[PDB]
RNA sequence: GCCGUCCGGGGCACGUUUAACGAUCAACUUAGAACUGGUACGGACAAGGGGAAUCUGACUGUCUAAUUAAAACAUAGCAUUG
RNA sequence: UAUCUGGUUGAUCCUGCCAGUAGUCAUAUGCUUGUCUCAAAGAUUAAGCCAUGCAUGUCUAAGUAUAAGCAAUUUAUACAGUGAAACUGCGAAUGGCUCAUUAAAUCAGUUAUCGUUUAUUUGAUAGUAUACUUGGAUAACCGUGGUAAUUCUAGAGCUAAUACAUGCUUAAAAUCCCGACUGUUUGGAAGGGAUGUAUUUAUUAGAUAAAAAUUUGAUGAUUCAUAAUAACUUUUCGAAUCGCAUGGCCUUGUGCUGGCGAUGGUUCAUUCAAAUUUCUGCCCUAUCAACUUUCGAUGGUAGGAUAGUGGCCUACCAUGGUUUCAACGGGUAACGGGGAAUAAGGGUUCGAUUCCGGAGAGGGAGCCUGAGAAACGGCUACC
RNA sequence: CCGGUCCUGGACCCAGCCGAGCCUUUCCUUCUGGCCAGGACUUUUACUUUGAAAAAAUUAGAGUGUUCAAAGCAGGCCUUUGCUCGAAUAUAUUAGCAUGGAAUAAUAGAAUAGGACGUUAUGGUUCU
RNA sequence: CGGCACCUUACGAGAAAUCAAAGUCUUUGGGUUCUGGGGGGAGUAUGGUCGCAAGGCUGAAACUUAAAGGAAUUGACGGAAG
RNA sequence: CCCGUCGCUACUACCGAUUGAAUGGCUUAGUGAGGCCUCCGGAUUGGUUUAGGGAACCGAGAAGCUGGUCAAACUUGGUCAUUUAGAGGAAGUAAAAGUCGUAACAAGGUUUCCGUAGGUGAACCUGCGGAAGGAUCAU
């Protein structure tokens, strides 16, 4: 796994290196905490993956609804799918029946998720057809 | 569909105007303006409707023709202007000043003020940031722009407008013990105080706020009005009422009592 | 016409989906401007809002900057060497965002010798032997050779991009959308930048 | 003594599986694009007409050299007899 | 009113349906019809076809008046009252109608825009490094007409602007860059350039855990607001406008100054909006069990396009995405909802239709203008 | 019960019904400013309480002699160079939001200990 | 303790025949699968699917009809017994 | 009491040669109006405007042209869906109780019924294996 493996330079927008700098040869990294609680891994600060669409390194902000599932998917790159479980209400019977919704949550590499994790995802702009959720938290299952 | 609405159907109006059902098909739609349309009181229904100087909607355009109307100390002509909360309505002609303030039952009320009170006015914070060439301002809830504010004014205080230089006079903190009028929701018009205030980060912060009466209710951060710097000490003069709110038993009661 | 809306696509689940409205001008698209390098031709539209919009469809210059140094300059562009996108933008010369070009050398050039003192590209043949002297014996104040003496030690750029000016043209990213803004602006590429786009030149 | 390769030991250093890279060499296949022309182009050559049905023999096969190639004969399969 | 009654037998008790009974903002129809109040009404079948008429126009003291218009002589020989016609501005995107399409679509409640545009209203906001005020068009008009015919227009002669196209007038400094000369331990400098605001890049501020050997805003959160540096631009706009009053100072010159307003203008905010958008929820059908992915189906990178996000589109690359918790397909005599009828409770049925949202204007498709339309009482083409 | 009666109001007394707060080996997060305001942690639900929200019209419903009524949101005062009650209130209910409760029904944990506390335990490696 | 059953009673159930379950069901809720909704047309037509076929499984509608049916009572009848 | 062929009448649906017919939706392919973008073009019409006759060279700019893009519509073909014709064939029901018998109800005169397979004018008969809903709760 490499960063440069596309066919453009892999790079934070407006982060700039100088190479006329002292000897701190360090890639500058940016990097912000989402709010909300949720704490930034050390994956994203100290890393060195690009992802524009990451919460922590990338340019999306976490805005909305808040969810938690079961992932289901990974064969994905970068994106998963998570399910979530819930009991809809039939008032004429006075009981329930189970039901369920997949819904489809882009993941940063800051994350290692395989199937049956729980995360919690939270809502970020439409980053593709059917992703408007960013995993922000991962617990192993 | 293909642009702004221009009519208001009377079924639709805001039910705070209290308008009848079957006198025609359409009502005052209000104009843009420094209140939002749901939350104001055109001038046509305010001197035909409330006061009923004027017998209909032509005479009302008379009326504001003659350069009679003040808003907040400046000429209205436009007859669904959208006056709201704490904005000074002056008629020098008759003499008499109004504040447009919620009574307990959540209508606006007909208050008469003083001259002397009708020279300033409350606006609510909304946001303080930083125009161009680097020059702090305040938007106030009345769409008011105020640039070189004190530089202690947050968001969700309470800024006194001069209301003739458009300058801020001073200003309430937004803090416990505040003195609070309710302008949203079920609990529009009520008075308290600040008892607590809860933060939902990413949410809508609530505050508690306890009656004279010692009822305590909670409303939306975005629905409270600071109106006075304690218990008692408002800066401006309450409608009849106090906001303070009776259960209907007790209305029933006091209405025995007043007739007899 | 062009229409962004996402109505006409299958859903998620693959169900094609029926024809709710006629298309809707808040949702349409325009063609694209295809920049080429030519005299200057740039046509304006008129986008929503009554706001503009102007599609280059021919440049010849652009506002380009040297990130180390901290100096923009308008300087001719060449041609287009790489795109990470399609190789066709590559052989038919089209400007994009994101494309790699070839910018004149010169204004960089000679800022750096008027700023600095030294010359560029270190090439030993008798023209560039003659201009490193006749920029060496320049004259100037005592101040201003003062002056230049404190800016030295910073004077040494990095050798990638010190060897290019002996061709006379810098490597170079389009960062303006030209076919948006009408302009054709990027900076001089740098650091490991410049050093992956130069692998991919050579192959 | 020369200059190289044969064996072979001394350690400084160089390989630990980022050889995912370099050097040299090599066959015609496939896919895409631009341009181009009197819209031509499997450019000669080479090279299926197709469909709905009925009668009949299941099929491949065989015979009247020199007028009949067929539905005729044979056939696998089936049955009977000694 | 939480109700039952008649019918199978020679008679009986049951199952069970048929029939009876009552309501319907539920339609039709028959007979009949005196009064008062209230009031639905070409939805159902044909979103089938339409004669005719009307349904969208608009002027204030304050854009443009030499009507050869009317009126009066009046503060007026530049105009001055009133005022057709035209140019200019705005509106015509609202309203009204209908329910054909439409089954995660619309819609309802609930969210988001740190993902965008926004005429208008309301607040703020611009001293920026020929001027006693610039040009040349055109309408109405006049008079030559052409066509059978239209809200068709062509030659020719005029003439205006808040139309069109250009263009000056200004604070005080200060800062930065280049830098002849000069001082000569690195200072001083003449002279040149650059400063407002918009545009487009690149690079910097934009901090904030408490003692020892100078500032710095907001948010839950940003590369936010804002500022700075280097440049950039078929160079944005920083009033060549209009009405009423006519005041003040004398250095009495058409001297210098100045009062209330119209309209306009850049950006930010606000308001009226718009566009996308999170979560959950739709009737019947398995005699629909697999569907999607050529030629976008799911995702990644880059771009293009867009007001902006996004396979929205393109190139390259992965092989994904949905489904017995019913996907996909089919039907609907299906626009959704607020609601309506009936109802002990639980329910069943209906909702074209007074309000909200959507969609359409014979069927498709494509556009102009504009802040806003894929508009049809706008245009273009086909049927 | 007192009675305290102009139907009505107080400690004492009895029981009953709800809420509390401490102690019982004791869950109820944790620090700074000092119950409110400013930080650091947090098994996941389902359920139920309370609150906010669910447009107006409609429904239920308060007031009010439309001459009654269906309705309407009016109206009433000794007759007014004006005075003055009003235009309530419930219900919505799945989903989402805030909140209290911890029964009932799930869910996770310390078994090759890779377990918990040491607040100031002893060192070491780092990072700001 | 487990079975296959049986006898009596009816607390109880049922329309009754009868039933130790067919009880603990208007004093209606231990868990769960399948099936029925008046009689015919009809397990027919059509489509699908399985089968070599015979056929199996799934499975309507038009139309028609006031009963069809269950258990028991009295009688009549029996080429039934006493 | 009652069953089924056969015969007459009426109604309903079904099968059926006709590569039947008609209408509507979706779609392959071909052709393709028109707008938009782009490319040249340059009727005429103003002078950056220069020129001793005027040659320029600057701007605006119509028709038209090139290539794209959205794409109506038509032709052919396919498919789906909904109506509908048809010689003949085979049913069902209603009507009347017409012809033949008497299969069932009593031990219905051979107990009846179920599955299956043959046969037969018709009810039905027969074989094999079941059931009692039997005509035996029993030796
Ligand atoms: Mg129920
Ligand atoms: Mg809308
Ligand atoms: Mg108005
Ligand atoms: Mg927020
Ligand atoms: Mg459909
Ligand atoms: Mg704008
Ligand atoms: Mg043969
Ligand atoms: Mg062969
Ligand atoms: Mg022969
Ligand atoms: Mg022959
Ligand atoms: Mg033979
Ligand atoms: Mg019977
Ligand atoms: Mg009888
Ligand atoms: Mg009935
Ligand atoms: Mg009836
Ligand atoms: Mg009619
Ligand atoms: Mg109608
Ligand atoms: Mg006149
Ligand atoms: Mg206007
Ligand atoms: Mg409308
Ligand atoms: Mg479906
Ligand atoms: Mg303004
Ligand atoms: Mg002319
Ligand atoms: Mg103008
Ligand atoms: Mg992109
Ligand atoms: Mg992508
Ligand atoms: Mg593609
Ligand atoms: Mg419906
Ligand atoms: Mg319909
Ligand atoms: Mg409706
Ligand atoms: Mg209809
Ligand atoms: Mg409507
Ligand atoms: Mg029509
Ligand atoms: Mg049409
Ligand atoms: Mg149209
Ligand atoms: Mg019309
Ligand atoms: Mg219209
Ligand atoms: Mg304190
Ligand atoms: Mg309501
Ligand atoms: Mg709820
Ligand atoms: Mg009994
Ligand atoms: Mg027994
Ligand atoms: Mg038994
Ligand atoms: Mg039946
Ligand atoms: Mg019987
Ligand atoms: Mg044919
Ligand atoms: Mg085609
Ligand atoms: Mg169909
Ligand atoms: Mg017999
Ligand atoms: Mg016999
Ligand atoms: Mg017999
Ligand atoms: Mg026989």
């Amino acid at each position: 796994l490499t960063v440069q493996s596309e066919r453009a330079f892999q790079k934070q927008p407006h982060i700039f290196t100088n190479p006329k700098a002292k000897a701190n040869k360090k890639t500058k990294r940016w990097y912000k905490d989402v709010g909300l609680g949720f704490k930034t891994p050390k994956a994203a600060i100290e890393g060195s993956y690009i992802d524009k669409k990451c919460p922590f390194a990338g340019t999306v902000s976490i805005r909305g609804k808040i969810l938690t599932g079961t992932v289901v998917s990974t064969k994905m790159h970068r994106t998963i799918i998570i399910r979530r479980d819930y009991l809809h209400y039939v008032p004429k019977y006075n009981r329930y029946e189970k039901r369920h919704k997949n819904v489809a949550a882009h993941v940063s590499p800051a994350f290692r998720v395989e199937e049956g994790d729980v995360v919690t995802v939270g809502q970020c702009r439409p980053i593709s057809k059917t992703v408007r959720f960013n995993v922000l938290k991962v617990s192993a299952g | 569909a293909r642009g702004p609405k221009k009519h208001l159907k009377r079924l639709a109006a805001p039910s705070h105007w209290m308008l009848d059902k079957l006198s025609g098909t359409y009502a005052p739609r209000p104009s843009a303006g420094p209140h939002k349309l749901r939350e104001s009181l055109p001038l046509v229904v305010f001197l035909r409707n409330r006061l009923k100087y004027a017998l209909n909607g032509r005479e009302v355009k008379a009326i504001m023709m003659q350069q009679h109307v003040q808003v907040d100390g400046k000429v209205r002509t436009d007859t669904t202007y959208p006056a709201g909360f704490m904005d000074v309505i002056t008629l020098e002609a008759t003499n008499e000043h109004f504040r447009l303030v919620y009574d307990v039952k959540g209508k606006f009320a007909v208050h008469r003020i003083s001259a002397e009170e009708a020279a300033y006015k409350l606006g609510k914070v909304k946001k303080v940031q930083l125009g161009k060439k680097g020059v702090p301002y305040v938007v106030t809830h009345d769409g008011r722009t105020i640039r070189y504010p004190d530089p202690l004014i947050r968001a969700n205080d309470t800024v006194k407008i001069d209301l003739a230089t458009g300058k801020i006079d001073d200003f309430i903190k937004f803090d416990t013990g505040r003195l609070v009028m309710v302008t949203g929701g079920r609990n529009l018009g009520r008075v308290g105080v600040i008892v607590h205030r809860e933060k939902h980060e990413g949410g809508f912060d609530l505050v508690h706020i306890k009656d004279a009466l010692e009822n305590t209710f909670v409303t939306r951060l975005s629905n409270v009005f600071v109106i006075g710097t304690e218990a008692g000490k408002p800066w401006v003069s309450l409608p009849k009422g106090k906001g303070i709110k009776l259960s209907i038993s007790e209305e029933r009661d006091r209405r025995r009592a007043q007739q007899g | 016409g062009i229409s962004r809306d996402s109505r006409h696509k299958r859903s998620a689940t693959g169900a094609k989906r029926a024809q709710f409205r006629k298309k809707r001008k808040f949702e349409l698209g325009r063609q694209p401007a295809n920049t080429k390098i030519g005299p200057k031709r740039i046509h304006s539209v008129r986008t929503r809002g009554g706001n503009q919009k102007f599609r280059a469809l021919r440049v010849e210059t652009g506002n380009f900057s040297w990130g180390s140094e901290g100096v923009s300059r308008k300087t001719r562009i060449a041609g287009v060497v790489y795109h990470p996108s399609n190789n066709e933008l590559v052989r038919t010369n089209t400007l994009t965002k994101s494309a790699v070009v070839q910018i004149d050398a010169t204004p960089f050039r000679q800022w750096y010798e008027n700023h600095y003192g030294a010359t560029l590209g270190k090439k030993k043949g008798g023209a560039h032997a003659a201009h490193a002297a006749e920029v060496a014996d320049a004259k100037r104040s005592r101040k201003v050779e003062r002056k230049l003496a404190a800016r030295s030690g910073a004077a040494a750029i990095e050798s990638a991009v010190d060897s290019q000016f002996g061709s006379g043209r810098l490597y170079a990213v389009i960062s303006s959308r030209p076919g948006q803004s009408g302009r054709c602006d990027g900076y001089i590429l740098e650091g490991e930048e410049l050093a992956f786009y130069l692998r991919r030149l050579t192959a």
